RNA sequence: UCGGGAGAAAGGUCGCCCUGAGCAAUCAGGGCCGCAGUGAAGAGGUCCAGGCGACUGUUUAUCAAAAACACAGGGCUCUGC
RNA sequence: UAGCUAGUUGGUAAGGUAACGGCUUACCAAGGCCACGAUGGGUAGGGGUCCUGAGAGGGAGAUCCCCCACACUGGUACUG
RNA sequence: UUAAAGGGUCCGUAGGCGGUUUAGUAAGUCAGUGGUGAAAGCCCAUCGCUCAACGGUGGAACGGCCAUUGAUACUGCUGAACUUGAAUUACUGGGAAGUAACUAGAAUAUGUAGUGUAGCGGUGAAAUGCUUAGAUAUUACAUGGAAUACCAAUUGCGAAGGCAGGUUACUACCAGUUUAUUGACGCUGAUGGACGAAAGCGUGGGGAGCGAACAGGAUUAGAUACCCUGGUAGUCCACGCCGUAAACGAUGGAUACUAGCUGUUGGGCGCAAGUUCAGUGGCUAAGCGAAAGUGAUAAGUAUCCCACCUGGGGAGUACG
RNA sequence: UACGUUCCCGGGCCUUGUACACACCGCCCGUCAAGCCAUGGAAGCUGGGGGUGCCUGAAGUCGGUGACCGCAAGGAGCUGCCUAGGGUAAAACUGGUAACUAGGGCUAAGUCGUAACAAGGUAGCCGUACCGGAAGGUGCGGCUGGAACACCUCCUUUCU
């Protein structure tokens, strides 16, 4: 508006609130995951997604999706979060690496062989 | 009043808007000089100084075509503002309309133009530009 | 506040030139005047605010032109203030 | 409840001699003595939380001093000389 | 985060430091800062620079160079 | 204006902006010179690694700062002058503009007295209710409270809230015009001050009608409502307290320009026509707007100042 | 037998209002009951830095004394100020946790009612007060951001 107004009170700045924020701005996070269970989409999909309540490193509870089909994940597993929800699971805002430390790959699968961890047959 | 040189603008403006043949501002130093200036540069056809008032009037005649008329005068506006005043030496002068129109710049020899001052290497304050 | 026209011949003679109705030192001493002859019918009248606000305004008219006079000649605004006793 | 709580709580000096600044007082520097210097006697223990009663006050002389009575304040009702 | 500072603000004489100076001491006065942000809290080494952007701007301060601070955590002095 | 956004309204402190002419300085502004703006890095040009990356050299850049010399058009400062802005004074007027005190009538309620008998009241229909202890109805008188039919309205006044029976006193404000007078004394205005519908709170009166809550009757499957019969606070007055509204023109305050038609309010000039200021409505051109619409009393073209807006919910919520 | 279209049902046209468009057999609101999530309050529990007021205070620089070593210097020995560290007392900031408790967002769309959207069947909304299982009802004031209807009782003038 008025330059005096401006000179006195500028333009206020906003910070931008980031997506991913409880992995402490790294890439990977290893983490332990404590219940792997099975939730559903809100609508109008209809599956059983597959999600695990994994503990970060620096003391971080949240809710990932496993990708793919064929895995173990056990009680307790070593797994790596990498970060991206998804638009089905109320929660859920984190992913799993297939290929990790501890979690399965894939087999069978041929076209998208970099994702999902799997190795050229 | 807040700016006389907005004003003598705003009446121009107006009237050209309007279509009317002559205008009546109250007279000043500078508003002759712009006026001597707009006249030099060929936006207006003839301007009269009308004594008989304590101030003194400007009777200047706009400019129109005969046939089409197509005011000449397409925009007249500010740079300069008493709520900001803009300075320029001679490296930073506007480029109203591609060079196709004028800038009245207020130099220390006297009122020149953008293009008119750039060749003196004088700096000044930008009054107004007109297309 | 009952000013009349021998009243403010008399106000403005009292100071000089009283056909001189303009001067800032007439207008300041009326001012007090019709100031003074009206705080006091506020306080048979309290609940006239129509009157209070317009006391308001002559008391901004008066700081105005005690401004005037303090920025043009600081001299004249000390012996109007003295002789007229305001500033607190 | 703006008055309190509150001396809240928690701490420091106190003797004798000399010098100086000082309004008598007191203060500031040194030195000396003893386990101890308001060297004896007299002079608040404090804090936290709850029940009852707002408070000061009064009460079973001679086993009960209180949460009991009173209290300022609030209310209903009677009374025209 | 609306009051902060009591050697604090100024002065007079000494002690001083390479050097002026409340740097320190003795005495006198109550000053000094503050809405143009004192004080208090959080964060952070600063710059030349790097990325981006038509530009105005925005985001960082690895590697190269300059300045500052530190050497297990703190304090003190000697030699020079 | 209707998508998020004009403070409820004025006064005013700090601050921001500044009518015309003229003299002086040159602080801002402009130009030149000297010093500096390290090296490295980016860009340009040119050479050596077979090209490139890389390296060497040169220029530009480093938008900046200090000293000095000039110009004076614009802003700031000092001095002087002017009236157009502003204010004061004089004459004609203008109003439900405020505060205080008196006073009038109609109507409702109650009481007394006279007449008189079976209903009155209410609803879409009924009932609760008052009545043979004489109601409703009518006449005369008395008591008390609140509000002012006709005038009366896109009227008028007030900064806004708001202001209506009549009279007086004490004030305030506005408009026009032959005057006279001062000479920029102006606009806006964060903190701040004042006023601020109704409802609400405290103390003391008053209480006719209305009536939150509440009690009965009725409707409904139910009716903590709409409907009916009563009714406390309140509505009223004298001091205070809070400071909220769809406090709306959902449109901040100034100044200057830009087509008309048609009413009306208060002035001036007019023997009438009609003309010119100050307010108040309607139609509409250009112009604005996403459109609805606005349109000389702009949401049209400019300048100054203040407040506010930055997806919805959470949320005007949590904490202080 | 039919006086007739004021009512019941269905259909057509014009205008009007709409928060509906798979189009009122629409949309949508609130409480209660069952889960998941994040955030407040709370008797208490448990920490983290920094500040201030006292006591004690190592080494070290700088002063006093120095009756003992030395021929003078000087030193030994006592001792004072300053200050790391330790102890103590009351507060300020801030983190975690806690029986219980208030509200918010979703889940399958469970129970109860139909408050708003048409004149939504009592027009709606705003401020305020009271009341009720709930949406909500009522009193006072204000707005149209509401629909349907929407020109009039007196007809004409003398200075009272």
């Amino acid at each position: 508006p008025t330059i005096q107004q401006l000179v006195r009170t500028g333009r206020t700045q906003i910070t931008k609130k980031s997506k991913s924020v409880a992995l402490d701005s790294c890439p990977q996070r290893r983490g332990v995951c404590t219940r792997v269970y099975t939730t559903t989409p809100k609508k109008p999909n209809s599956a059983m997604r597959k999600v695990a309540r994994v503990r970060l490193t620096n003391g971080n509870e949240v809710n990932a999706y496993i990708p793919g089909e064929g895995h173990n994940l056990q009680e307790h597993s070593i797994v790596l979060v990498r970060g991206g929800r998804v638009k089905d699971l109320p929660g859920v805002r984190y992913h799993i690496v297939r290929g990790a430390l501890d979690t399965s790959g894939v087999a069978g699968r041929t076209q998208r062989r970099s994702k999902y961890g799997a190795k050229r047959p | 009043y807040t700016d006389p040189i907005a004003d003598y603008l705003t009446r121009v403006r107006n009237a050209v808007a309007a279509n009317h043949k002559v205008v009546e501002i109250p007279a000043s130093n500078l508003k002759k000089e712009i006026t001597k200036i707009l006249f030099d540069q060929g936006y207006i056809l003839s301007y009269k100084f009308e004594q008989n008032t304590v101030q003194g009037s400007i009777k200047i005649a706009l400019k129109y075509d005969k046939d089409t008329k197509e005011p000449v005068i397409k925009d007249i506006q500010r740079i300069s503002k008493p709520g900001l005043r803009k300075y320029a030496g001679a490296a930073k002068l506007p480029r109203i309309l591609n060079g196709l129109g004028i800038a009245i710049v207020s130099t220390s020899k006297g009122l020149m133009t953008g293009k008119q001052a750039k060749q003196l290497n004088v700096g000044g304050e930008v009054i107004c530009y007109v297309y | 506040m009952y000013l009349t026209k021998e009243k403010k011949e008399e106000i403005f003679a009292q100071h000089g030139d009283a056909k001189n109705t303009g001067k800032a030192e007439g207008q300041i001493a009326l001012f007090t005047y019709r100031i003074s002859h009206l705080t006091e019918h506020l306080k048979k009248n309290r609940h006239d605010y129509n009157t209070e606000r317009s006391l308001v305004l002559l008391v901004g008219k008066r700081r105005a032109l005690l401004d005037y006079l303090k920025r043009k000649d600081i001299n004249r605004y000390r012996e109007i203030i003295k002789v007229l006793n305001i500033r607190k």
